[PDB]
């Protein structure tokens, strides 16, 4: 998804935060939802790196998540 | 008599030809011409080769010099190198999106996440091997003045094509250039209607394609809706493809489920309602009663 | 046989105890042919296939070559 | 001249690779024939090229007599035929017309409108075919019925 | 140049006479004399054009002429 | 529409609408030799002798929608 | 028999020239192309010079001459 | 031109109605020799040749045409 | 079964025969009209072209079979 994003380097989620994408946003066996979910998260990040970097390492820890995407599922 | 009436009569067809048959052969001409000013790429180069063994009939019913030169018209005519320079900024779309519709602010900014990617593309070439965007909604809702929208958002040019009534493959794959009714979905009629490679194209109710023919349309839009394979597009008509990596397709529909499933790939959903009374009277007062 | 120049025959192998004409335009063949004089008018007649390229690579001979004793 | 120049042979070399150059097939069989080291089998695949394209001359020869042939049967068949076909120039389309001109005379005493009229004289342009007697003219004679 | 292609008009129209029929013919010339005088666009007009010289072929035995005069009409 | 093109005065030619099937017809059908036939539409503005008629399009509903082309 | 069909497949092609001084080469004898060289089995290709021989009829004004070249595509 | 045109003409009378090459045009060859190579009892070759007129009488363009192509096959 | 496919080395492909209801487009249908096809298994075999490929079949449990053939 990072490759897909086009936003590489630059986009670092945290493996607590990808856990937390899974506990809060997507209940499926299958995984093609949560590469919607960091589709979302690279997105919104695109649109935030578009204007600048306030990080050269977007550090996507739990705290950011409904930053990048829309509040817990 | 037989003698002088068969040299006289071979002359006076000769002349029929030099007045019905030599106008078609000139008017192809004037194709060729169109050719090698329009700059052809050498593989369509080499499918004018394909024309310049196709243009020598006498054209009448289901002619191939018609049909043929139909095909020219459409490959002239969906345009070649032509620049649009699109302006590279998300906060030109999002003023765009404000000055032109009133909206939620709840579904913009899911189009400009999309500009966005497309801002940061991995390739340098733009590309949308992620999924694309797909609106739902009332149809009274603005979905073609958002193409105007994005279309002056980004520079490009957005072109009216109501895909929600087509229903055959055969009008979207249009087929050989041997019978006239060869004749191309409304891809290539909007890209007609278009004169740089890079335009804002709509796709319009996939919900209301409901499958009423033989071939499945959604999966002649699915080898132009995967970016992999619009650059590989052909119809029967075309034979090398019009690459589509620069012709954006944004899908839209009204209905949550009656898209075909080879379709449900690649999509992103935008969710619109319609307008609050207080906001039906924001629209009307600043946009639909000064219209 | 060996040491002896080779001129690519134009499409046709010259089979032997003929009165065949050879003709040689380009200039690398004409390499081989002012080479055949030194050569004691026995050039060893190697024909290439039915392409031949106008610098003619070894590579597009056949395998049999035919040997001419010059008449003139 | 390729005849005389394989005539007053002594070597099998001077004969056969000589014939073999100056005879008329592919590029690509000489392989096989210098390939084949004996000379009898070299003689032999020559004598079995030359075979075939003998019997090409003969299957090539014999279809232009039947061209030639069919030809003059056409011809003359056409010719009996345009006798048959000048007598209808001046006999039988002299009585077709007869029969046009009855009908018209038939016009002429109840009275068509005028394009009707126009309309008679143009399948009449469909007819008086001297040429020959189509059955397009039949079929316009039975439209002028 | 105009009076080369009048000329060729009436060596067209000349053997009209003799051959065919006048009749039907003489009607497709002042058919598409009247097509002509009907003020086309221009467009309309050259598209016409060829389409015009292609009724110029005889009725009958050219029957293309014979739908380009409920055509050209 | 009668009152209507005394009103304009203008000319106008009616065309019945009821039933047809085929865009032989309802479009022109393709010239591919004699006794290609258009159909209502074109006769009906043929009829009418100024680019300015009104035209009335009569018992619309009435339509059989289907392949040789459609109406709507 | 070898010697002779070669000589009947060279006057084979000859219908489809005619076919092409009109209706050009351009698909047409790419499909008669197709045909041989493309390697099938010998009831496929015996079919397949009975589909050529089934097409040259005329082609302005059919989509019968269009669905044998389909076939034999 | 039409001089080795009626001879090309000639040659193909020559060469392939008389040798084993081809039977001339094989779309009415193969809509026969379906026919002839079955052996059925001859009131279902008279139902045959009746859709058969039927799909004559009509250029195969209805969509109950094909039906009648394929159910002739 | 693309990581089978790069295993093997021979070429991956799939094609969505799920809801597939019909042999006569699975099996085709003999035609004289513009628009009949073959099976996506020809499709597919085209679309490798090769007669020892590695073609994963999509989504068979939901094999839909009404009209037109059951392609089972
Ligand atoms: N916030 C808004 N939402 C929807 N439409 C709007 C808004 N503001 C202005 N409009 C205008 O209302 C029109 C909606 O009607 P319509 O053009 O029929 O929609 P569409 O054709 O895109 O389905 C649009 O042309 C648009 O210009």
């Amino acid at each position: 998804q990072v490759r897909e994003s086009g936003m590489e380097g630059r986009i670092e989620v945290t493996d607590a935060a990808i856990l937390r994408v899974i506990s809060e946003y997507t209940r499926e066996a299958g995984v093609r939802g949560l590469e919607r979910e960091l589709g979302k998260i690279a997105r919104k990040g695109a649109k935030f790196w578009l204007e600048g970097a306030w990080e050269g390492l977007r550090t996507i820890d739990a705290s950011d998540i409904p930053t990048y995407l829309g509040i817990p599922r | 008599t037989n003698q002088r009436e068969s040299y006289l009569r071979e002359q006076m067809k000769a002349i029929q030809k030099e007045l019905g048959g030599e106008d078609g052969l000139s008017d192809l001409e004037a194709l060729r011409k169109k050719i090698e000013e329009v700059g052809m790429p050498e593989a369509v180069k080499t499918k004018a080769l394909k024309e310049l063994d196709r243009l020598e009939r006498m054209q009448q019913g289901s002619p191939e010099a018609t049909v043929a030169r139909t095909y020219l018209d459409w490959l002239t005519e969906v345009p070649w190198s032509k620049a649009d320079p699109e302006v590279l900024d998300i906060n030109h779309t999002r003023q765009v999106l404000d000055e032109d519709h009133y909206g939620l602010k709840d579904v913009k900014e899911r189009i400009l996440e999309y500009l966005a990617v497309r801002q940061l593309t991995q390739g340098l070439d733009v590309r949308n091997k992620a999924p694309i965007l797909v609106l739902v909604g009332p149809p009274g809702v603005g979905k073609t003045s958002l193409g105007r929208s994005i279309a002056r958002s980004m520079n490009r040019k957005f072109h009216r094509i109501s895909l929600g009534g087509v229903r055959d493959e055969a009008e979207i794959r249009g087929h050989r250039r041997t019978y006239i009714g060869a004749m191309p979905g409304k891809l290539i009629h909007a890209m007609k209607q278009v004169g740089v490679i890079n335009p804002v194209i709509l796709l319009d109710e996939i919900d209301k394609m409901s499958s009423d023919w033989r071939g499945d349309p959604a999966s002649a839009m699915l080898e132009v809706l995967d970016p992999e394979q619009n650059n590989t597009f052909t119809d029967h008509y075309l034979d090398v493809p019009y690459d589509l990596s620069k012709v954006f397709f944004i899908t839209t529909a009204n209905t949550l489920q009656t898209i075909p499933r080879p379709l449900l790939d690649r999509m992103e959903v935008i969710e619109i309602p319609g307008y609050t009374n207080m906001e039906k009277q924001a629209i009307a007062r600043q946009y639909l009663w000064p219209k | 046989r060996l040491e002896l120049p080779v001129i690519p025959l134009r499409n046709t192998v010259i089979l032997p105890h003929t009165t065949t004409p050879v003709d040689v335009g380009r200039a690398k063949s004409k390499r081989a042919v002012e080479e055949a004089m030194g050569a004691d008018r026995l050039i060893f007649l190697v024909a290439q296939r039915d392409p031949e390229v106008d610098d003619p690579a070894p590579d597009d001979l056949y395998t049999w070559g035919v040997q001419a004793v010059v008449k003139q | 001249y390729q005849l005389e120049a394989v005539k007053g042979t002594s070597d099998p070399a001077m004969l056969a690779d000589t014939i073999a150059y100056h005879a008329t097939w592919t590029v690509a069989e000489k392989q096989e024939i210098l390939e084949l080291t004996d000379l009898e089998a070299r003689l032999k695949k020559v004598l079995g090229l030359l075979s075939r394209d003998l019997e090409r001359f003969e299957l090539d020869k014999r279809v232009a007599q039947r061209v030639k042939e069919q030809m003059d049967t056409n011809q003359r068949e056409s010719y009996l035929r345009e006798q048959m076909k000048a007598i209808q120039k001046e006999l039988g389309g002299e009585d077709g017309l007869s029969d046009l001109e009855a009908l018209r005379k038939k016009i002429e005493e109840v009275g068509m409108p005028e394009a009707v009229k126009t309309k008679a004289l143009k399948e009449l342009d469909r007819l008086e075919r001297m040429q020959q007697g189509s059955p397009e003219a039949t079929v316009a004679r039975t439209y002028l019925d």
